[PDB]
């Protein structure tokens, strides 16, 4: 609904300028809420009192003759406005002319009255909390507009995000502290406006309470819009974070919502709030999927909506970025459509788009489901290296889970011989199982698979995991064995999973029953197949149909042993039995595979929020404890350095 | 029991880097913190160039997934144009340390003694390619000289009036210049730097007596 | 283009060794400019130079991924598509690069739903017909190189059929039949709703290019023996005025190049097979084509086994002298040569089993296990043994034997 | 524009202190094929009078910038510029976070 949506904003707001230009040609059909904001800037930046403010130091010819006169020796004052430097290399490390202790806050409440605080916070060292800086604010009384209002809650918002999970509540009762405080200061006089209660949306977001944020502050600000005409205009900054809590939240209905109403208003929309929306779909098309893996917007008309939406991204005339890119694959990955992935990938790869890995993971997680396209996969492999990109034990985990899904085998085993072995990374545990799954579902294996598995387990023991899938991965295994005819290999397995502790199966056990059967070339025999029966009576193991199929396999490979023979009439007998009770007879069943997103993979990193700026800029103000005079100190430079010094030697 | 392998000692670093930054924020009157917080980001820096350079899969790894791309960067122009920041690698014994065959061909990357030839030649000569990613613009530079000639044969072509006035007022200039003879005094490379004694007294058009790095 | 002219001009197929400083300077060139800014029709025309005089550039990876960067561009025309894919499949011989196979195919699904939504309001059919051509090609192209969702395209493609009124030359005829034969055998398999609508048309197509009956190149016969006969096996419908025709293209058509290669010698095996089976099934023999390419097979059969009995015998020749030995349509000469090919290989699989069993000591690995090591060893005798032993079997469905045990 | 800045090292002697220091001179070195990346280790050589001020030339790049390169690749500059440089007078230049109004 959203293009009808669109192309009828566009009509009414045309036919809107049409009256008024007739009642007062070509126009937008939308709105744009910024281009006021940059024009208000472009001015300001052109204002004959900023260039005369900020120009270049005077040569000395321009400062006058030679030197010797004060006052004209030197170059005056220089201004820089660090947001558009007329000059680089703003801050320098001379002995005489160090800048950088004269950008912290002290020196910029000499002329906090004219400061403006977005700047502050972006630009000053050992700034105060933000409450103790509104604080300073509001005794130094100063007017604080919307503006100076917005940026105090953004600088809380950015201490709230750099925080950890659990350490954001302070931070945003903090927050609420500073809006109370705000609303309830008469004098001097402060406002709180659209952009502040959008940030404090954002703060409610970073924090995660959609309860305290959804039904409060955007409530508020909405309140405000209806009493106060045209006095409290909401911007898309507001929309885009409302948006920012709906995908924070997972609300996908709230957000679509907004996203509508922001349509409908008649003004152009962000590219961000355009990546929310195909983010929220794709959330609604997981959901949906997973709903009918378990068996109500239709299907079709979800996937209609997220085509719709990407096309608005060009009807807005909005530039896609990497962020869109990632979206849009995530979106058309939750609604099964490799093709329109791989057509997105290459309309990126066109114009200009620096694909991230985000976007290859999502290529290789979306043809999972589809045949023909190893060569694709290793061509994509071996193009990640001259894009910058290296790959990832996530990628790694998605090209061996499409391996795994393929049964081919052959593409994991080239992959793992020509890509991860020069990787030298630790292998995850269901990397190790969606390898040895393919390798054993593949059709005609060969011994270096059962090489490959073994070098990967051995690695795997070797290095650390949290997980626990040595049960599944030794089950694959001994079943790769089968396949393979290695009843050496799958009896020694044993001792692996006994020294793990782990208990033995009927389907292991069934495996090394056919492992014994197709084994007949390298070893095996009756005294094998009696080995291997003799588990399920002293093991205490329910037989199954599949053990009943390989040890009949087993008997027609080898011979006629009597136990074995009482054996298949007892368990012929239970089987019958077991049939009696119920209605089918019971089967191994197979080890399901693996089909999570990308996104749900157990991301091995917790957050990084380091900022290299404010580590060279010294922000917060880092201290070295400098050496003193033993650097400076060279001792008496009389005579010439002499070995054993001027005077070796003395007695006191 | 690997806890002192370079890449887990870089990201324990810059764990404990992002401890005290937080902690910090919250108590920004901590002078200890503070220098506690200064000596872990050297230590951090330390760590991670010792990573970058031993293994640079895990480097690069790291920093694409923590989104600190300007990790490693010099603080200061006047030391970094010194190459101050790069004789780091040599002085930490990590000079050598590539393993040129596997991300790269070695052949272009040495000129031959016996003809003098350098590596751009060599690498000439064997058919290969050594061309660093270009920004825009350097492909702007080296694509706009066959417009510009274009350009200007086509105005040579269409206007010879105006050409051959603009080529005869050259050819005037050229010759009847003052310092036409081909002496030492024309041949130097740098005459204000080389004849800096006439500078100022006789000659007014310098104003400077050095330009470059000679 | 100048060097393709000269290496043509040249009495054999490859130019002197005085171009291979040219050759370098090109090289050094081409790696140059895929750093350089490049535009999509000098990358086009470079793309044509080198399909024109084989050459493979030094990095060939560059080359490919500014193909990516500019096939997806606004700019891209079906018939720049159909240019590049050619360029592209006559340099990587059957390996092309899947990535741009499959933007190459979104491509065309595009411009094909494009053709769908503006000529059928837009008309002008003839008109059409010159973008509606282009499109053509660059499928036929995309099938040669053996894209997975052809039949899909070609499906979508005859959906739109916007090249009625047969005004596309003779061999787009065939090869839009072939096309529609594979796709409608596709859709037989997997949805037979639509396939008896290709079929007809392909049928009907076939029968427009072979009415005229004249002489064609062997590819184009290939191809049309290969989709009459999948037509008729998916339909099991058929013309007397059909078959006298095909009868007399059968007659009239023969062998137009006498050039035998071993890397398409498969291909040449299996066109005898199908025309021999074509001809049996319609009544009429035509012994004429295929006793021509019978010996002109024989002459490179004679030729490998014959002047350099020491050197290995392709593995390709090898397969196709054991498909050909088990037919009874085939003339003894052929049997005779099979036969000694074979022998050839066997004796050579005999020679490298000897070796392998005397340097097995060199590949031994004390870290693997000792089952590990037994299948390693076991593989590697067992592929000569099955090798052997279905060269065997081949030999014993016929009666050469003698001559193998005579040799 | 083919052409890489290197930075090279040299011994001055002292006779009272009995010491030596290394310092640093930089030249403009020639590269044809532009294979240099900010950070090489590279070998040089001196040649012809190339230009006003290049008579050297890079012989041979003995130890790539991987790192540099990589960044090349993935768009951004080789090197990040560094925050801090040169004075522009000797007064201090002091930052100007003041609005339009003011």
């Amino acid at each position: 609904r959203l293009a009808a949506a669109a192309v009828k904003a566009a009509e009414w707001y045309a036919a809107e300028n049409r009256r008024k230009q007739k009642g007062g040609c070509t126009a937008p059909l939308w709105f744009d809420d910024t281009e006021q904001n940059l024009l208000a800037r472009e001015q300001h930046v052109r204002s004959p009192a900023y260039r005369e403010l900020h120009r270049p130091a005077l040569t000395n010819a321009a400062m006058g003759l030679y030197g010797g006169e004060p006052g004209f020796e030197k170059a005056h004052r220089v201004w820089v406005d660090p947001d558009r430097p007329h000059i680089k290399h703003i801050y320098n490390q001379t002995a005489l002319a160090r800048n950088l202790r004269y950008a912290r806050y002290g020196y910029f409440k000499r002329d906090m009255h004219l400061l403006d605080v977005d700047k502050l916070v972006r630009h000053a060292r050992l700034l105060p909390t933000p409450g103790r800086l509104l604080t300073d604010f509001l005794y130094q009384r100063v007017p604080l507009p919307d503006k100076s209002c917005a940026a105090l809650i953004r600088y809380q918002r950015q201490q709230i995000e750099m925080l950890e999970v659990w350490g954001r509540h302070a931070s945003f009762q903090c927050a609420v502290e500073m809006f109370e405080r705000m609303i309830v200061t008469n004098i001097p006089p402060v406002e709180v406006g659209v952009e502040t209660h959008g940030e404090m949306v954002l703060c409610a977001a970073a924090c995660g309470k959609w309860e305290e944020g959804w039904n409060v502050y955007a409530n508020r600000a909405r309140e405000l819009e209806k009493e106060s005409p045209e006095s409290f205009i909401l911007n898309t900054f507001f929309f885009d974070a409302l948006l920012t809590l709906c995908v924070a939240a997972g609300r996908v209905s709230e957000g679509i919502d907004t996203l509508e109403e922001v349509i409908k208003r008649n003004l152009r929309p962000r590219g961000t709030m355009l990546n929310k929306a195909m983010i929220l779909y794709s959330i609604l098309g997981e959901q949906m999927s997973k709903h009918e893996a378990s068996r109500l917007c239709e299907p079709e008309e979800v996937e209609k909506m997220g085509l719709e939406v990407w096309s608005l991204f060009d009807f807005y005339q909005l530039p896609r970025t990497t962020a869109s890119i990632e979206a849009y694959m995530r979106m058309c990955c939750a609604f099964n459509k490799p093709t329109l992935v791989l057509k997105a990938q290459g309309f990126a790869d066109a114009s200009d788009i620096r694909l991230s890995i985000e976007c290859f993971h999502w290529l290789v997680y979306a043809i999972r489901g589809v045949a023909g396209f190893g060569d694709y996969v290793m061509d994509v492999l071996s193009q990640l290296r001259p894009r910058g990109l290296t790959p990832d034990f996530v990628l790694f985990t998605l090209s061996f889970m499409y391996c795994a899904l393929q049964r081919d085998g052959e593409l994991a085993l080239a992959i793992f011989d020509q890509h991860f072995v020069h990787q030298n990374m630790n292998p995850t545990p269901e990397m190790v199982l969606l390898f040895i799954q393919a390798c054993s579902n593949c059709e005609e294996p060969t011994a270096v698979m059962l090489e490959r598995s073994e070098t990967l387990i051995k690695r795997l023991e070797a290095v650390g995991s949290s997980v626990d899938l040595i049960s599944p991965i030794y089950d694959q295994f001994l079943e790769l064995c089968a396949h393979l005819g290695a009843v050496a290999s799958g009896f020694s397995a044993l001792k692996r999973i006994v020294g793990f502790g782990k208990p033995l199966t009927t389907r292991m056990i069934n495996s090394l029953l056919l492992a014994n059967s197709n084994a007949i070339s390298s070893n095996g025999s009756l005294s094998m197949t009696e080995e291997l029966v003799g588990f399920f009576t002293l093991l205490k193991i329910r037989p199954n149909a599949d053990t009943e199929i390989c040890v009949n396999l087993c008997r027609d490979a080898f011979g006629e042993s009597p136990v074995v023979n009482d054996f298949i009439k007892v368990i012929g007998e239970s089987l019958q039995g077991d049939s009696e009770k119920g209605e089918a007879p019971q089967y191994d069943e197979d080890i399901p595979v693996i089909q999570v997103p990308p996104h749900e993979l157990r991301q091995l990193r917790t957050e990084w929020k380091l900022s290299p700026r404010d580590i060279v800029l010294r922000r917060f103000g880092q201290h070295t404890k400098p050496p003193g005079k033993a650097a400076l100190d060279v001792g008496s430079m009389r005579g010439s350095v002499i070995p054993f010094g001027r005077s070796p030697g003395e007695q006191l | 029991f690997d806890t002192t392998s370079p890449a887990v000692l870089a990201v324990k670093r810059a764990l404990k880097c992002r401890v005290l930054r937080n902690h910090l924020l919250t108590n920004p009157h901590n002078n200890i913190i503070k220098t506690v917080l200064a000596n872990t980001e050297r230590k951090l820096n330390h760590a991670l160039r010792r990573l970058r350079k031993v293994d640079f899969k895990k480097y690069w790894e790291i920093i694409r997934d923590h989104d600190v791309q300007d990790i490693l960067q010099p603080p200061n122009l006047v030391t970094y144009r010194q190459g101050s920041y790069w004789k780091y690698d040599w002085n930490a014994g990590l000079a050598i340390s590539t393993n040129l065959a596997d991300v790269m061909d070695p052949r272009g990357l040495n000129g031959c003694v016996e003809t003098g030839r350098s590596r751009s030649e060599v690498a000439r000569d064997l058919g290969l390619s050594y061309t660093r990613p270009l920004h825009e613009n350097e492909k702007k530079q080296l694509s706009h000289q066959a417009v510009y000639y274009e350009r200007l044969a086509k105005f040579k072509m269409e206007q010879p009036e105006a050409a051959r006035a603009m080529e005869r007022e050259r050819f005037v200039r050229k010759f009847s210049g003052m310092f036409v003879k081909m002496d030492i005094r024309s041949g130097a490379p740098d005459f204000p730097s080389t004849y800096r004694r006439l500078l100022g007294t006789k000659v007014v058009r310098w104003a400077s007596k050095r330009h470059g790095p000679n | 283009p100048l060097l393709s002219r000269m290496r043509r001009e040249s009495p054999n197929g490859a130019l002197d060794a005085r171009f291979d400083r040219v050759f370098n300077a090109i090289d050094t060139a081409i790696g140059a400019a895929m750093r350089h800014n490049c535009t999509l029709d000098e990358l086009l025309d470079l793309a044509e130079g080198l399909a024109a005089c084989e050459m493979v550039p030094s990095a060939l990876k560059q080359v490919e991924m500014v193909l990516i960067r500019s096939v997806m561009m606004h700019e891209c025309s079906p018939m720049h598509l159909r240019r590049m894919l050619q360029a592209m499949f006559t340099l990587m011989r059957t390996s092309v690069p899947q990535v741009l196979l499959q933007s190459v195919a979104s491509r065309v699904a595009d411009y094909i739903k494009e053709a769908s939504h503006m000529d059928s309001s837009s008309s002008e059919k003839v008109k059409n017909h010159e973008e509606c051509e282009q499109l053509l090609e660059l499928l036929v192209v995309l099938g040669k190189c053996g894209y997975g969702a052809l039949p899909g395209l070609v499906t979508i493609y005859w959906e739109a059929q916007l090249i009625d009124s047969m005004q596309l030359n003779p061999r787009l005829r065939c090869s839009y039949a072939s096309l529609l034969a594979s796709a409608a055998f596709a859709l037989k398999k997997h949805d037979k709703r639509a396939w008896e609508g290709l079929a007809d048309e392909s049928h009907r197509l076939f029968m427009e290019y072979t009415r005229c009956n004249k002489e064609n190149d062997i590819g184009r016969f290939a191809e049309c023996v290969t989709g009459l006969a999948v037509l008729t096996q998916i339909k099991d419908n058929t013309n007397s005025s059909d078959v006298a025709f095909l009868k007399e293209y059968l007659s009239a058509t023969s062998l137009e190049l006498k050039s035998c290669e071993v890397i398409r010698v498969q291909e040449l095996t299996d066109l005898l097979g199908r025309t021999l089976e074509w001809s049996e099934a319609l009544g009429v023999v035509a012994p004429d084509v295929v006793i021509q390419l019978e010996k002109a097979l024989f002459v490179m059969l004679e030729n490998v086994s014959h002047t350099a009995p020491g050197v290995g015998i392709p593995d390709e020749l090898v397969t196709a002298a054991c498909c050909l030995v088990d037919m009874s349509s085939a003339s003894l000469e052929l049997r005779k040569a099979a036969a000694g090919v074979v022998g050839g290989a066997i004796v050579h699989a005999e020679e490298a089993l000897e070796t392998l069993r005397s340097g097995a000591p060199t590949q031994v690995r004390p870290g693997h296990s000792f089952d590990v090591a037994a299948l390693a060893s076991a593989e590697r005798e067992n592929v000569y043994k099955n090798s052997i032993l279905q060269y065997c079997a081949a030999l014993q469905r016929s009666g050469m034997s003698t001559h193998v045990e005579e040799l | 524009l083919k052409t890489a800045v290197v930075a090279t090292n040299h011994m001055v002697y002292y006779p009272k202190f009995n010491q030596r220091v290394s310092r640093t001179k930089r030249f403009f070195a020639h590269d044809e094929d532009l294979a240099c990346v900010e950070g090489d280790l590279v070998h040089i050589k001196q040649c012809r009078k190339i230009s006003k001020y290049k008579h050297y030339y890079v012989f041979s790049i003995l130890e790539p910038n991987v790192e540099g390169r990589e960044r090349l690749k993935l768009g951004l500059k080789a090197v990040p510029p560094p925050l801090f440089g040169y004075p522009v007078s000797r007064r201090i230049v002091k930052l100007n976070l003041t609005s339009t109004e003011g």
